[PDB]
RNA sequence: AUACGUUCACUGUGAACAAUCAGGACGCUUAGAGUAUGGCCACAUGAAUGACUCAGCGCAGUAUGAAGUCUUUGUU
């Protein structure tokens, strides 16, 4: 894109903390109400972004007319597929399950999660059902659809988000 | 009512009444209390159950003292929720 | 049960309990078949009944009381009664 | 308490559901690594170290600060105990109860409970010799008990 | 000690169905979730919720009330297609209903699936 | 840097390995058996297949169940 990359470098002027931060990539989504932007960060840089963060995110969200959900590059295969490098034994962090669950605790950062579950249907198909802490939002109440779109892009999963 | 009990979404009563571990999400009943002796104005964190008797920086006497369960609040002392 | 060229076979079909959903055999004489009069708003009978069934298992335990609360409120013959409150 | 015993216990801590947090408090990843190493210099066992941080510095889970368990932090800096902590306490118990059975030898309840500690140790020492913490050649005797605890 | 889960959990579901409950509470796993899924395709069961606790897990079943026994036999005997139609005759009551959940190479599926795919494997139990 | 990046167990498939048992063909007058026998112009055949069977051998599939994984710091 370089909508967010141009937007970040101008607001990064004058700040010691945001001085060395970088963005790899971004994926826009269809959110019914507005759109949402999902901004990937090089892993070691997550807690550098995420230490303060809430200074600049209102300024970035207001300018682009969209919500911003910051995410780590969490990547993870047991069987070689080619075009990828795979550890034989592998590691828990490396595996997909850790990746998909680490992704949530980025996406909805500031509230954190009380409950999580699945609902398996009579047909067979499955619906994840995350529950946000009932204390942080307040704010979380406003952006629920945005996450359901955004999380369905990254992991492929039909979720909902509730109190 | 042996046959019908709704167990996905129980009452607020029934979560408190059941055991620490037995709940649908298991998580504890114990939190870090803020404390203050009316002598000082320094606001001291503590773990409610403890093991160790709690002091502030300044005085000398323990702020809270250990039993089996919750801390036994010696003297007039108070709790600010934060 | 079906003959599969076509048709239906067997004589009689045991009625099924509304609470438990098991079969009501020939000889369980503790089985029950209610009639409850559905009524027009303002309490006028419409000459049209709902027939609630229980097996002899469910009555034997005690619980056939509590099913009548659940089943009637589902069909729309009560308000309150089912669901809360003690205290 | 089910192992060498009649009784079915169920009583322990339950970790909070969310490992991360809390933002409300205030602690640091680098500062907590110093404080763990602070106490370990003065000769404390990792079972007690986490408890001191809980009751002084309002640290709930120490993992939930650092991303790291307490024993890994000591072995990273390179300054843990040589014996495991559970093993240390049993041989320190068993040397003390054997000191008692010298003095008055009639309490067969002392003898019965000398076994069931001496038995517990031989189970653990097998487990630790598989993980390669203790070398095959390491042993526990009466004569070597006081050399290991000291 | 918990020797087996899939063995244990299907006992608890059966004790609900005899009694005639509406829902049951099972530590969860990835074979138990698949065993419940395969009998959900044949409509013996309702529809269930595999909940998180950063732990083993739990399941909450929703019972439809149409089910007589879940066995889970062990030890897990190997079975191969030509050998299989003995294990129908022993394990099931009838010929004309009730299925034999076995973990084929492709996945865990009824006998009726497994003979279609032409893949046997180790057997888990049954239901009827 | 168009094939190589764990092996097994287990499953499918393929190789390998007489009579009897099961089973196909054929009216020995029938049957138990036997390998025949049927077409008037010199012809047509059949003597199958499966099981016997655990181990050992190959390719393919990875759901279940194993091993693989020297760390007060390991691999090139």
């Amino acid at each position: 894109s370089e909508t967010v990359t141009a937007a970040f470098n101008e607001i990064a002027a004058g700040k010691p903390e945001l001085k060395d931060l970088k963005i790899e990539s971004v994926k826009e989504v269809k959110s019914e109400g507005a759109t949402v932007l999902v901004i990937t960060v090089p892993y070691k840089q997550i807690k550098a972004f995420q230490s303060a963060q809430a200074t600049f995110l209102p300024d970035l969200e207001k300018k682009l007319n969209a919500q911003i959900c910051i995410i780590g590059k969490h990547r993870a295969p047991k069987t070689p597929e080619h075009g990828r490098r795979f550890k034989a034994i592998r590691n828990y962090g490396r595996t997909l399950r850790s990746v998909n669950d680490a992704i949530l605790d980025d996406l909805v950062f500031p509230t954190a999660i009380v409950g999580k579950r699945v609902h398996y249907d009579v047909n067979g198909k499955q619906v994840t059902r995350v529950i946000l802490d009932k204390h942080d939002a307040t704010r979380v109440e406003e952006r629920l659809s945005g996450f359901a779109a955004a999380y369905n892009r990254l992991t492929g999963i039909v979720s909902v988000f509730e109190v | 009512t042996t046959l019908d009990v709704d167990i996905l979404h129980p009452s607020v009563e029934q979560e408190l009444h059941t055991n620490k571990k037995k709940t649908l999400v298991p998580n504890p009943r114990s939190e870090f209390l803020s404390l203050r002796c009316p002598s000082c104005t320094g606001l001291t964190t503590a773990f409610s159950h403890s093991n160790v008797p709690v002091f502030c920086k300044n005085c000398q006497t323990p702020l809270a003292t250990p039993t089996g369960g919750r801390i036994l609040l010696a003297d007039q002392v108070e709790i600010r929720p934060r | 049960m079906q003959n599969d060229a076509g048709e239906i076979v067997d004589m009689l079909i045991p009625r099924k309990c509304m609470a438990t959903d098991r079969l009501i055999p020939p000889h369980d004489h503790a089985s029950v078949q209610i009639q409850i009069a559905k009524v027009n708003d303002d309490g006028l009978p419409t000459g049209e009944f709902e027939t609630v069934v229980f097996s002899g298992y469910v009555r034997a335990l005690g619980e056939s009381d509590y099913a009548l609360n659940r089943i009637a409120t589902e069909k729309g013959l009560l308000t309150g009664v089912y669901r809360n409150e003690a205290h | 308490g089910r192992l060498h015993s009649q009784g079915k216990g169920i009583s322990s801590s339950t970790c909070p559901y969310r490992r991360s947090a809390p933002h409300w408090l205030q602690l640091s990843a680098e500062n907590c690594v110093q404080m763990i190493c602070d106490y370990a210099k003065k000769g404390v066992r990792p079972s007690q170290i986490g408890a001191l941080l809980r009751d002084r510095n309002g640290v709930g889970m120490v993992r939930a600060v650092t991303g790291v368990k307490v024993l890994r932090i000591l072995k990273a800096n390179g300054l843990a105990p040589a014996l495991p902590e559970e093993l240390y306490h049993l041989i320190k118990k068993a040397t003390n109860v054997r000191k008692h059975l010298e003095h008055a030898k009639h309490d067969v309840d002392g003898k019965y409970r000398l076994i069931l500690i001496e038995s517990r140790i031989h189970r653990l020492t097998r487990y630790y010799k598989t993980r390669r913490v203790l070398a095959p050649n390491w042993k526990y005797n009466a004569q070597t008990a006081s050399a290991l605890v000291a | 000690v918990r020797t087996s889960v899939l063995a244990d959990a299907l006992k608890a579901i059966t004790n609900a169905e005899r009694r005639g409950m509406r829902q049951v509470l099972i530590p969860s796993s990835k074979v138990i979730i698949a065993f419940l899924k395969v009998m959900a395709s044949r409509n013996y069961i309702g529809d269930f919720e595999v909940i998180d606790d950063h732990r083993s897990g739990k399941i909450v079943i929703n019972l439809l009330g149409r089910l007589n026994k879940c066995v889970a036999i062990c030890p897990r005997f190997d079975v191969g297609l030509g050998d299989l139609e003995m294990w129908q005759a022993k394990l099931l009551p009838s010929r004309q209903f009730g299925y034999v959940v076995l973990s084929t190479d492709k996945g865990i599926m009824d006998h009726e699936e497994a003979r279609k795919h032409n893949a046997g494997g180790k057997i888990l139990g049954m239901f009827f």
